[PDB]
């Protein structure tokens, strides 16, 4: 099934993750009055290597899913695991947890592949 | 125990605004002519407009505050000067003007003069004395016979858009890049403010004509079911407010005169386009309009009116109130040239609860520094011959009046004259978001050590 | 600093018709809302109008609508107004001013006048 | 043995699996008329990362190499292994291949990552 | 500890590398003389994707640190592991290795991910 | 030194009559003609 | 004090206080600006 671009924004998170590989496939998208059309194009690829950049500052890197050894706190939208992926859609859940993200952010690209990357290092020495 | 855990490529947006781009298809980009009116390096239309639509999603849509117009609005204005500066400028035609009232037989009470003026030629030395005929909005008198000057010499340089530019509305698709989409409100009765029910996303809009018109919409989009009724805030006199037909109106633009046009060489390079002596029967310009699906609509319309003012009330229609020219009457390109209509009889109406034509008088005008910008006037060149254009009244634009007396009656009138409102009507159902394509929620899932 | 300064003090006959005008400085002409009020010795403030200086739109109130002209000259920058069917109820001292907030994009508003 | 960029184009593709690191290393190459060079430059990141997007999307993301779990249709070349590698420049490869590139495609970025990538959580929330 | 951008510089390099996920996250930032800050920007792409790209045709693609099976030269600033990262700062430290940086850096590119990613297909044809 | 690598076992069908190499090239002689003249010296005055 | 080289008289040498120096310029004419129009849309700003 294919419900192309932005199809499951408005459908439950656990609904919204099987069409990654096309958000993120169309995401980059592959004189006078010509300047209009120019400069639009280039905020994509800011846009998706900044991703990129977050993606690989922390443990992922790798496209479409990911996970992480930092907990969840609580105090971030304390509530179920099907209160939050069967019962929100990623509009509502965003919305909630945009508070602690860069506070989440903070510790995946820090606690985690500042931390654990250096631990292949000592390990990988002998 | 819950962790954090990203996905990439999720259906997160937020909304945001950045440059647009224009589609003008490819069909009208074949009129060339050296740049008619927009279309230069436009990008052509998507041959299937893919419209893809999105379910469970409330999105809250403001026609008034999209800022897609104000991008319309001031490109529609550069693309305007990126014609004139390679044309012809006139700045060397403030002159003083030896102008008779034209020649006809008496029954008046003119506004074409025979002005016979002395001017240069494509040879500094050598000079010029010739004669051309001028409409009366153009020119004023200065204090024997007579004498007259332009009216844009005290105020702007005038250049003159040259013959090959046209002015030709050409449908223009405006589209968003990557990581960003445009979102289309279908829903039918849509007062485009609050949240839209209906909600789909294209990278394009539909075909708009960048119309170049005050007091009336032409060419442009149909509503659905009852007419629908759209304002900001209703509350506020001044504000103006917009309406959408489902029916469209048909119209019949003339110049029933049959124009000449002299070409002088003011060279090298340079060179202005004047008008010649009308061929034949002197008449004036005018559009038609059928006075029975005109009364039908006010009837449909008095009733829409009634469902958000009072169940039985008074509706009158009155003229305009004044202003500039550009607003007081209807502004618009006929196929090179400029009319202005006086709008009048449509108006003289009073409705309460419960077979021929219209005719309106109009009026040419070729200078013209619409946009109001001074410092940089323009030229429209006349066209030779009879010019007759067809429209399709797709909008309007009006203003109230004001306290009066209490519950009584409420007065309309024409409206607008800010270009703005003009991208409004076919952009109501449109604005930007941006993707955020990263997101945080908590799972069992952890990574490894 | 802005400016408003208004034409000098008339005195006519009944049933003709009087010119007023305002000349502003200091600010964007083209842009700015101009209110105009009669005061009537001793009374309160009676509101004539506004005009609007881009492309010149005006609206009246009611009972001065149709005796009252309002224009101005975005070249000269000069608002004028007019009164005409000269009566004895119509001797009065005529202000213009300008509304708070103003542009030459977006606008709003009703209730400023700071310029007087 | 380095024979530059583009060396094995057509020499068979088993040849030109050696050169992959030449031609992906220069890929990047790491007023008016001066317009003229600088708008050149811009469409090969835009290539670069289309292709970085595609790899990514699909189960590769690394350089130079990959394979994948979509089967190869008989419909496409049939051909033996060394009917295609040994006996078959890239030049003469890809022309009967563009057929079903975006076929196959699709499977990769879909079948695969969208997939795949998916039965991660399912096995790593445990 | 957060010494910000570029804090541990002259530091030695073995302090030095608990700052990565700093200067890399840093590194990419997220009419007339407005033409002024618009060419300025888009250097940082081409320096960040050049890295990307060495990073990639590396044996690395990983972000912040990574290793090789190409062994160190003597001849390449001779010194004790002590004499290196706890003696010697990353400023006075890429100052020997410059010379050899890129006959390193061709064995990286070319020697391992042209020659240990072969290994894999035909270990992984079976 | 400019670097000329060959390749081997290629054919490549050449045509130098529809090579859009040459329409830069007639285009780009003209504008900077044009970007010389434009801040020299207007004769438009001469013609006397 | 500093200066690129002080051996050479002909390079400047530039100097930076550490207290500021006040300083009152005026011009006590009391002008007029007469803006005459040599237009359209010219017009130049004359003395008074
Ligand atoms: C080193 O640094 C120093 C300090 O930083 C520099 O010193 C500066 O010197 C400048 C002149 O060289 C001088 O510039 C003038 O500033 C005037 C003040 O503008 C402010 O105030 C006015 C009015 O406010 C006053 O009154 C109110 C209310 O009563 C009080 O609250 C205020 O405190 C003031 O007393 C405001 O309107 C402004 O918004 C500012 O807030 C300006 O008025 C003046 O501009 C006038 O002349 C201009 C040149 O022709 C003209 O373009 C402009 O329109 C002004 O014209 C006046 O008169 C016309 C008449 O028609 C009228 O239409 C206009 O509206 C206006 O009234 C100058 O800009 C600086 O003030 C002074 N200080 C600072 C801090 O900058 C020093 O120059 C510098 N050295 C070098 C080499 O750079
Ligand atoms: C006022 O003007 C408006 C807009 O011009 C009229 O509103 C409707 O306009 C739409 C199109 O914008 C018409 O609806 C559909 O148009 C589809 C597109 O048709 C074009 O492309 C087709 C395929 O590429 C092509 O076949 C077609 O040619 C047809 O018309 C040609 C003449 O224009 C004719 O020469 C050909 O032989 C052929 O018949 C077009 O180029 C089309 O695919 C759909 O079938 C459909 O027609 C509406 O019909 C227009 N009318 C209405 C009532 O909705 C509006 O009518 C005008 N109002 C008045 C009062 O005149
Ligand atoms: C010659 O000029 C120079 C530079 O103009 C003077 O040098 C010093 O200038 C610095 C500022 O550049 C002053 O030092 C600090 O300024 C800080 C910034 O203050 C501004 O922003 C504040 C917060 O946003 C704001 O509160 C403050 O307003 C204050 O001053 C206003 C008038 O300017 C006044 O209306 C307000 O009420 C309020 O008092 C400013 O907008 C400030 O935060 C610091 O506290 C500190 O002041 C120095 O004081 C200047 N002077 C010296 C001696 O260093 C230099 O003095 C001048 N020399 C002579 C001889 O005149
Ligand atoms: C963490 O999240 C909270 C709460 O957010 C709440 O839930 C969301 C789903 C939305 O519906 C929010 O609208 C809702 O508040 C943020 O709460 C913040 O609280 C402060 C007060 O402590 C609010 O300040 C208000 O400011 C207005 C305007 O001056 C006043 O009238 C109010 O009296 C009050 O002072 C603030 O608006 C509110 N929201 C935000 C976005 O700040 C909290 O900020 C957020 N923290 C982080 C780091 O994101
Ligand atoms: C899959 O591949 C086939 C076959 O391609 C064949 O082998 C290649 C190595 C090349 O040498 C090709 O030139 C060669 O055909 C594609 O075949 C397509 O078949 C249709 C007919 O079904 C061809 O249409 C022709 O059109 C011309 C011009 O009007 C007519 O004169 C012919 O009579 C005939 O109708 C078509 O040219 C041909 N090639 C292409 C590129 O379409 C097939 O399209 C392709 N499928 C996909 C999805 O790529
Ligand atoms: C490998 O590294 C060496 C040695 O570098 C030495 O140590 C560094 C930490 C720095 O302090 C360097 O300044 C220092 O030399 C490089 O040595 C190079 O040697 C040649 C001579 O064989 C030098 O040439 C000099 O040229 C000057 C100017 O003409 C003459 O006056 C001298 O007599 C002498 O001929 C050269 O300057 C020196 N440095 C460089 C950068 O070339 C060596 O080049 C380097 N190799 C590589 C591949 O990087
Ligand atoms: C053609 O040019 C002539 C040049 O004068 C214009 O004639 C002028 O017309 C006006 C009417 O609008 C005359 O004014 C009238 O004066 C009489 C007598 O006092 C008065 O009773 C009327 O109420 C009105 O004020 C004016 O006198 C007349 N000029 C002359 C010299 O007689 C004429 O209007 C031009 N035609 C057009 C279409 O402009
Ligand atoms: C759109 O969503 C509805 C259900 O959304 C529910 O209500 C929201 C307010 C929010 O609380 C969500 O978490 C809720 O799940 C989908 O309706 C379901 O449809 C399926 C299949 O048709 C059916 O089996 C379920 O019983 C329906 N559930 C409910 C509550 O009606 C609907 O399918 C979604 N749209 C699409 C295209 O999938
Ligand atoms: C260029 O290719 C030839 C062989 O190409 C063959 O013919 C083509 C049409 C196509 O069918 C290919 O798949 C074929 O392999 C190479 O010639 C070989 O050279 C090696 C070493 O010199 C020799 O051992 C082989 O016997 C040769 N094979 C044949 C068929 O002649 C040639 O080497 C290639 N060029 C380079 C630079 O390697
Ligand atoms: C700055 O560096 C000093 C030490 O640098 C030493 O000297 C250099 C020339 C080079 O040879 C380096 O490799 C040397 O290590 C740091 O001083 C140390 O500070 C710590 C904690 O304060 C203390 O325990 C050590 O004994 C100090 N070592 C010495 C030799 O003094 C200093 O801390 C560095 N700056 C910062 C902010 O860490
Ligand atoms: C436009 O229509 C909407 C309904 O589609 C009106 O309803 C408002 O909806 C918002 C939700 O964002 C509520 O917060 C308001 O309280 C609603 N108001 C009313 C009166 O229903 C909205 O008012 C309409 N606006 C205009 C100007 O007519
Ligand atoms: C405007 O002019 C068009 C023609 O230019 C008129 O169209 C005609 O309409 C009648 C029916 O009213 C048809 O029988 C004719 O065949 C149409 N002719 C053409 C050429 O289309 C239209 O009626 C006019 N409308 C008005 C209000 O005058
Ligand atoms: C959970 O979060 C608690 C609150 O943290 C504070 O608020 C947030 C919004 C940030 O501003 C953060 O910097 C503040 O310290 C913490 O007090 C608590 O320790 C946290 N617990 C865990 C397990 O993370
Ligand atoms: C092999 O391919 C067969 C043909 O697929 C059809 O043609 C190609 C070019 C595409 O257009 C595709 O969308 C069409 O369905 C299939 O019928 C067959 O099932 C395929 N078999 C396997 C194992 O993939
Ligand atoms: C160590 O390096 C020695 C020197 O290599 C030569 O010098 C360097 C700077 C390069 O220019 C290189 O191309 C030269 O060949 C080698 O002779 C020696 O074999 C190397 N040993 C090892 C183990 O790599």
């Amino acid at each position: 099934v294919f419900l192309g671009f932005l199809g499951a924004a408005g459908s439950t998170m656990g609904a919204a993750s099987m069409t990654l590989t096309v958000q993120a496939r169309n995401l980059l998208s592959g004189t006078v009055w010509g300047i209009k059309q120019l400069q639009a194009r280039v905020l994509a690829v800011e846009r998706y290597l900044r991703d990129q950049q977050l993606l690989g500052i922390w443990g992922c890197s790798g496209k479409l899913i990911c996970c992480t050894n930092v907990p969840w706190n609580s105090s971030w939208s304390n509530r179920n695991l099907s209160e939050i992926w069967d019962n929100m859609t990623w509009l509502q859940w965003d919305k909630e947890i945009s508070n602690y993200t860069q506070i989440i952010y903070g510790l995946l690209e820090e606690s985690q592949n500042q931390q654990e990357k250096n631990e292949q290092d000592l390990l990988a020495l002998d | 125990n819950l962790w954090v855990t990203v996905y990439y490529g999720v259906p997160v947006w937020k909304d945001a605004e950045t440059t647009l781009f224009c589609a003008s298809d490819a069909k009208a980009y074949e009129t060339e002519k050296h740049n008619v009116w927009a279309t230069h390096a436009c990008v052509p239309t998507d041959p299937n407009p893919q419209e893809i639509h999105l379910e469970n999603v409330t999105e809250e849509f403001n026609m008034w505050k999209n800022n897609m117009v104000e991008q319309m609005h001031t490109d529609i204005i550069s693309l305007w000067d990126q014609s004139l500066k390679p044309c012809v400028k006139l700045t060397p035609l403030c002159v003083t003007l030896q102008c008779t009232n034209v020649t006809n037989n008496i029954t008046d009470d003119g506004e074409l003069k025979n002005c016979s003026f002395n001017m240069t030629t494509e040879l500094r030395d050598k000079k010029q004395k010739v004669y051309s005929l001028f409409y009366r909005l153009d020119v004023v008198q200065i204090n024997s016979n007579k004498e007259y000057r332009l009216i844009n010499c005290n105020t702007s340089a005038i250049t003159q858009a040259c013959p090959k530019v046209s002015f030709e509305p050409i449908p223009i698709h405006y589209c968003a890049p990557a990581g960003f989409a445009i979102l289309k409100c279908k829903d039918k009765k849509f007062n485009g403010t609050g949240p839209c029910p209906s909600v789909s996303t294209v990278q394009c809009t539909h075909g708009i004509k960048p119309v170049v018109s005050t007091q009336l919409l032409l060419n442009g989009s149909l509503a659905e079911e009852e007419v629908m009724i759209r304002s900001e805030n209703i509350t506020n006199n001044a504000k103006n407010i917009l309406v959408q037909f489902n029916t469209p109106v048909q119209i019949n633009c003339t110049r029933p005169n049959n124009n000449t046009r002299k070409s002088i060489r003011i060279g090298p390079g340079q060179a202005f386009y004047a008008t010649g002596d009308i061929i034949g029967d002197i008449r004036q310009a005018h559009c038609n309009v059928s006075k029975a699906t005109w009364n039908e609509t006010l009837g449909k319309v008095v009733k829409q009116l009634r469902k958000h003012f009072g169940n039985n009330t008074i509706i009158r229609f009155a003229n305009s109130s004044g202003g500039d020219l550009e607003v007081t009457t209807h502004s618009f390109n006929c196929g090179g040239e400029f009319f202005y209509c006086n709008t009048s009889g449509l108006f003289n109406s009073t409705w309460i609860s419960n077979n021929d034509s219209i005719t309106l008088p109009c009026r040419i005008k070729q200078i013209i520094n619409m946009w109001q910008r001074i410092g940089q006037a323009m030229y429209a060149p006349p066209i030779q011959g009879v010019i007759r254009c067809v429209s399709n009244i797709t909008g309007l634009i009006l203003t109230r009046d004001g306290g009066s007396t209490n519950s009584t009656t409420e007065t309309f009138r024409p409206g607008g004259g800010d270009m703005r409102d003009n991208w409004r009507s076919e952009l109501y159902k449109y604005k930007v978001v941006k993707i955020e394509p990263l997101g945080v929620a908590p799972t069992r899932c952890k990574r490894r050590v | 600093e802005v400016q408003l300064v208004e034409s000098g003090a008339q005195v006519k006959k009944p049933g003709a018709s009087v010119t007023v005008s305002c000349t502003a400085s200091g600010y964007k002409f083209t842009g700015y809302h101009m209110h105009w009020v009669r005061q009537a010795p001793g009374r309160g403030l009676e509101w004539m109008g506004w005009i609007n200086p881009f492309r010149g739109a005006v609206k009246y109130p009611q009972n001065f609508r149709g005796r009252v002209s309002m224009t101005r000259d975005t070249s000269m920058e000069i608002f004028y107004m007019e009164l005409s069917r000269l009566t004895s109820d119509d001797t009065a001292v005529y202000y213009c001013a300008r509304e708070m907030f103003d542009s030459s994009a977006d606008w709003s508003p009703w209730r400023g006048m700071v310029a007087w």
